[PDB]
Formats: structure tokens, C-alpha cells, sequence
């Protein structure tokens, strides 16, 4: 339970309502203090709600890795109809916790931010500025590695 | 009186409806919004039609 909320690697809902379901569901215990899992009144609800969280938990890792992704690929991967991804992806957008922008004809969803020429330009410039301390540093240790014959 | 109150009230109520719906960008079809925002098929292209203006 802990092992697969816990990774940003894909999950799938369908496993997930199985494979918990016959461990965790039970919430065996001998304390009246607790026995609230999905074995209790408002657990039933709980494990209903479920869904939408592990769904959403897709949306997000899916954001970061990915930077365009096809309508179609997206709809698998989160376990949700056509029609039901792309719905769920305005109300997330609009909410404010990923972003992606929704063709409703099932064309693409882009978790980037709008493209620019520009933008790329940018990034690099920032990489040029690591690379260069990079090369300063490493000519050094170089001197001290040569010297040795001995270590080998 | 009333009528200018209620009509400057009936813009206002128009633009924040539509931000929810339309935020995705990209292309959206008139019709998806048009469901979610509470509107009809015939009222959501009119008032698209006038704002983008």
C-alpha cells in the first residue's frame, strides 16, 4: 500500500483495487479505537474516492516527465475514457496543481509551458554557465593523476 | 435604475463563468465548455462572439 503511493513510477488503477483490496480492505485488528480502512460505514465511501486520487497522482508524475504526450496514450496510462480525461484535465488546470493544455477532438495534451523559439535559447545559456565551471575544476586533478605510475 | 444595475451585474457574471472552462487554451471545442460553464449551444457562440472583440 505504502510501496506504490510512495513511487512517481506508473501506477495503473485496476491493479492497484485488487491487489489492496485483498490485503488492506480486511483492516483485521482487536483495538475498537480503530478499524476504519474500507472494513468501516465511511470506509466504503473511502476506497470510492480512491479512484480520483490515484488518477490524479498519473496526471502529476505524467507532467514533469513528459512534455507532450498524445490524447490517446494519456487516456490508457490514467485508466479514464476520452471524454473523461480530457474533462478532468480543465478542472486540474483551472484548480491549479498541473497544467496542460486540452484539445477536446483528442489531439494532444502539452504539460509544457507555450512554445517559443525563444525559450530554448534560454535554457542552454544557463547550461553554458554550469559547463564552463565544470571545465575549470577537473584540469586540476588531472596534475596530481598524472604524477602516479605507481597505483596502478 | 434596476436595469442598468442587473445589466452591469449580467457582464460581470458572464466573464467569470467563462475563465474555468476555457483555461486549457488550445483548442477548445465551443461545445465541452459550453456544458460545463451551465450555458446553451446557442447562448455560449454569441457571447464568445462579442468578447473576442
Amino acid at each position: 500500500l505504502l510501496k506504490l503511493f510512495t513511487t512517481m513510477e506508473l501506477m495503473r488503477w485496476s491493479t492497484l483495487v485488487e491487489d489492496y483490496g485483498v490485503e488492506l480492505r480486511k483492516g483485521s485488528s482487536e483495538t475498537p479505537a480503530t478499524d476504519v480502512f474500507s472494513s468501516t460505514e465511511e470506509g466504503e465511501k473511502r476506497w470510492k474516492d480512491l479512484k480520483n486520487r490515484v488518477v490524479e497522482h498519473n496526471i502529476r508524475i505524467m507532467a514533469k516527465y513528459y512534455t507532450r504526450i498524445t490524447m490517446k496514450r494519456m487516456a490508457q496510462l490514467l485508466d479514464l475514457s476520452v471524454d473523461e480525461s480530457e474533462a478532468f484535465l480543465s478542472n486540474l488546470v483551472v484548480n491549479k496543481t498541473i497544467f496542460a493544455k486540452v484539445d477536446r477532438l483528442a489531439g494532444v495534451i502539452n504539460f509544457q509551458r507555450p512554445k517559443d523559439p525563444n525559450n530554448l535559447l534560454n535554457d542552454w545559456s544557463q547550461k553554458l554557465n554550469s559547463l564552463m565551471s565544470l571545465v575549470n575544476k577537473t584540469t586540476h586533478l588531472i596534475a596530481k593523476e598524472e604524477m602516479i605510475h605507481n597505483l596502478q | 435604475i434596476i436595469s442598468t444595475h442587473l445589466a452591469k451585474l449580467y457582464d460581470n457574471l458572464l466573464e467569470q463563468n467563462l475563465i474555468r472552462v476555457i483555461e486549457p487554451f488550445s483548442r477548445v471545442q465551443i461545445e465541452h465548455i459550453s456544458s460545463l460553464i451551465k450555458l446553451s449551444k446557442a447562448d455560449v457562440e454569441r457571447k464568445l462572439s462579442q468578447m473576442i472583440l
